[PDB]
């Protein structure tokens, strides 16, 4: 696989988790 | 032969009419004093990018158009400058196949698609479906024969079956290919590869069958059917097998869907002979006489040159080729194609030999055909959208007459909200991982305040459509 996807997607998951409240 | 000012070296695949191409090259030398050498190195499509930079490539490389976007991306191909008058001589759709970022990067030669080739004496009526092949093979094995042998080592030959009921490479989203949307491990691709694997499990085919094994087997009357392209016909002519060329069998009622290649000729960017190369391709090869010289050696298929295709169209074998092509899809030429092919090659070899299950094999191919924006990049893009949002708030800032105010929520800039209404925003383009056809939603209450999550101080927001494709 690719580590850049892992870092990018983990970053986004973290951000989404805080903001998506539905 | 290695590149030299004042001579041409041409690479073409060993399955094509290289002798015929050599004859065109000798006619060129007789007319101009310019020597033209034709070679057919193994794995030439992989060798080219590895050795062009070191000075060991050819002046001209012949391959299907799918490899050429990668070579152009890598700066290995000269842009070709045929005038409109020359372009008018070839079919528009063939030029499209060799266009990369709005530039023509190769001359199209011929349109290739796989067909079902069968032995008329063993098989008067070939099967119309893949599903009937096992019973046909059981019947033929009883007479010391087999139903079908074709190359299992190259995914090009198994692709028509994988694609038949829903496998695809990249989704074509009007205009362009979406490299994040690969169709290698959906249900239809699994169904098709499973069928192939079951044929092997039930001993109707052998996982180790390659091109030369299948070709020898068919051309000696050992097997009733093969799957191959027009280039294969002249060896069958030599063999004197009574053969026909017909439509590929259906799978689950759906046509087999070959990936259609346009054999093309690109000019090496490292060549000091670009003008001579152009002159040879335009005035010698892409003529009725030039193409006929090649075609006589090994058939090209349906040629790009209209004047000669008009004569070739009459051949029932070319009609079958076109019918199969019409049921298939022209390959993308995007740089990602070689990663796709390597991934599908691995999957089929692994599934066919039992190294992996069909599920394991296609999951991995999906991962690899789709394997870059970094987190650092993404953070910058968010910072850009944020600044753009703040510039927006600068200028902006009875019953249901007070809107909710625009704001930045760390992902999206929310616009003015009408009181009492749901507010929908497209899932933002600058978020790489988002589903860009989706929307995120907020609710603006009747008093012009954004609705809060009950029991918390946070704003209600629904991003579930955006993160749709993140499991
Ligand atoms: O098998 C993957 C392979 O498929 C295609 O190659 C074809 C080629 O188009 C035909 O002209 C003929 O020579 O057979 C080849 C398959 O052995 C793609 O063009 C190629 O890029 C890809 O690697």
């Amino acid at each position: 696989k690719s580590i850049q996807d892992l870092r990018r997607r983990f970053f986004l998951h973290h951000l989404i988790a805080e903001i998506h409240t539905a | 032969a290695k590149i030299e000012e004042g001579k041409l070296v041409i690479w073409i695949n060993g399955d094509k009419g290289y002798n015929g191409l050599a004859e065109v090259g000798k006619k060129f030398e007789k007319d101009t004093g310019i020597k033209v050498t034709v070679e057919h190195p193994d794995k030439l499509e992989e060798k080219f990018p590895q050795v062009a930079a070191t000075g060991d490539g050819p002046d001209i490389i012949f391959w299907a158009h799918d490899r050429f976007g990668g070579y152009a991306q890598s700066g290995l191909l000269a842009e070709i400058t045929p005038d409109k008058a020359f372009q008018d001589k070839l079919y528009p759709f063939t030029w499209d196949a060799v266009r990369y970022n709005g530039k023509l990067i190769a001359y199209p030669i011929a349109v290739e698609a796989l067909s079902l080739i069968y032995n008329k004496d063993l098989l008067p009526n070939p099967p119309k479906t893949w599903e009937e092949i096992p019973a046909l093979d059981k019947e033929l094995k009883a007479k010391g024969k087999s139903a079908l042998m074709f190359n299992l080592q190259e995914p090009y030959f198994t692709w028509p079956l994988i694609a038949a009921d829903g496998g695809y490479a990249f989704k074509y989203e009007n205009g362009k290919y979406d490299i994040k949307d690969v169709g290698v491990d959906n249900a239809g691709a699994k169904a098709g590869l499973t069928f192939l694997v079951d044929l092997i499990k039930n001993k109707h085919m052998n996982a180790d069958t390659d091109y030369s094994i299948a070709e020898a087997a068919f051309n000696k009357g050992e097997t009733a059917m093969t799957i191959n392209g027009p280039w294969a016909w002249s060896n069958i002519d030599t063999s004197k097998v009574n053969y026909g060329v017909t439509v590929l069998p259906t799978f689950k009622g759906q046509p087999s869907k070959p990936f259609v290649g346009v054999l093309s000729a690109g000019i090496n960017a490292a060549s000091p002979n670009k003008e001579l190369a152009k002159e040879f391709l335009e005035n010698y090869l892409l003529t009725d006489e030039g193409l006929e010289a090649v075609n006589k050696d090994k058939p090209l298929g349906a040629v790009a040159l209209k004047s000669y295709e008009e004569e070739l169209a009459k051949d029932p074998r070319i009609a079958a080729t076109m019918e199969n092509a019409q049921k298939g899809e022209i390959m993308p030429n995007i740089p990602q194609m070689s990663a796709f092919w390597y991934a599908v090659r691995t999957a089929v070899i692994n599934a066919a030999s039992g190294r992996q299950t069909v599920d394991e094999a296609l999951k991995d191919a999906q991962t690899n055909a789709a394997a870059v924006m970094t987190k650092e990049e993404q953070i910058f893009l968010l910072h850009r959208a944020q600044a753009q949002c703040e510039k927006r708030l600068k200028e902006v800032l009875r019953y249901r007459g007070r809107p909710c105010l625009p704001e930045w929520d760390h992902i999206l800039c929310w616009p003015l909200g009408a009181p009492g209404e749901v507010v929908a925003v497209p899932c933002p383009d600058y978020i790489y991982d988002f589903n860009h056809k989706g929307h995120a939603y907020r609710r603006c209450d009747r008093n012009g305040s954004w609705e809060l999550v009950p029991g918390h101080n946070r704003t209600w927001a629904n991003y579930s459509e955006c993160v749709k494709f993140l499991t």
